[PDB]
């Protein structure tokens, strides 16, 4: 199943993305979420290639960009509990405008900046709007990108895709 | 809108990866 493939590859993908710390309480919050967990084809493989090019964007999105604006507008950097549903709404708007048009780089794109929101989150422990994000990058997913991708070998694209 | 501004932003880095991936 897809939206199950996908999910999976998130909770990984930032798992294998986080600094010690951040990498534990992640590790612990999936634990205790009891949550679903396929076994996805090539999995490392993707992942690897997921590493290698989310460096790419990481190393380019520092040169022409900064976050703490944005985090602020999402309402994310404050011990302050987070609009759960606001977020979803700013998120989906954030795909949407990133998803325009289809490929790999703008896929790519997602796991780097669903990873950059995680990450600052996680600074507060804001759990379950971290477990919201990775969810409605499960659904957002199944509905717009699945037919594209599996067009493209599904998401074992990305090993190729990226040499 | 505002949201979907930072969208493509994002899509921008995202259609420079792109590019540099292409077998060209």
């Amino acid at each position: 199943d897809f939206r199950l493939q996908t999910s999976t590859l998130c909770h990984s993908f930032l798992l294998a993305s986080a600094n010690k710390q951040d990498t534990d309480y992640l590790t612990d919050l999936l634990d205790n979420t009891n949550i679903d967990l396929t076994c996805v084809p090539n999995g490392q493989e993707i992942i690897h290639s997921l590493l290698q090019l989310v460096g790419d964007f990481n190393q380019r999105f520092s040169q022409t960009h900064e976050i703490e604006p944005v985090a602020q507008s999402l309402g994310i950097d404050s011990d302050k509990p987070v609009d759960k549903t606001a977020l979803e709404i700013f998120y989906l708007e954030i795909l949407n405008g990133l998803f325009e048009k289809l490929n790999w780089g703008r896929i790519v794109a997602m796991f780097a900046f669903l990873r950059i929101l995680v990450l600052r989150l996680s600074k507060h422990g804001h759990s379950d709007a971290i477990q919201m994000l990775i969810k409605t990058t499960s659904q957002y997913s199944d509905e717009k990108l699945k037919n594209w991708i599996n067009l493209h070998d599904g998401w074992s694209g990305l090993i190729e895709f990226s040499g | 809108s505002t949201m979907g501004q930072v969208g493509r932003q994002l899509a921008i880095i995202g259609d420079d990866i792109n590019r540099r991936y292409d077998s060209e």
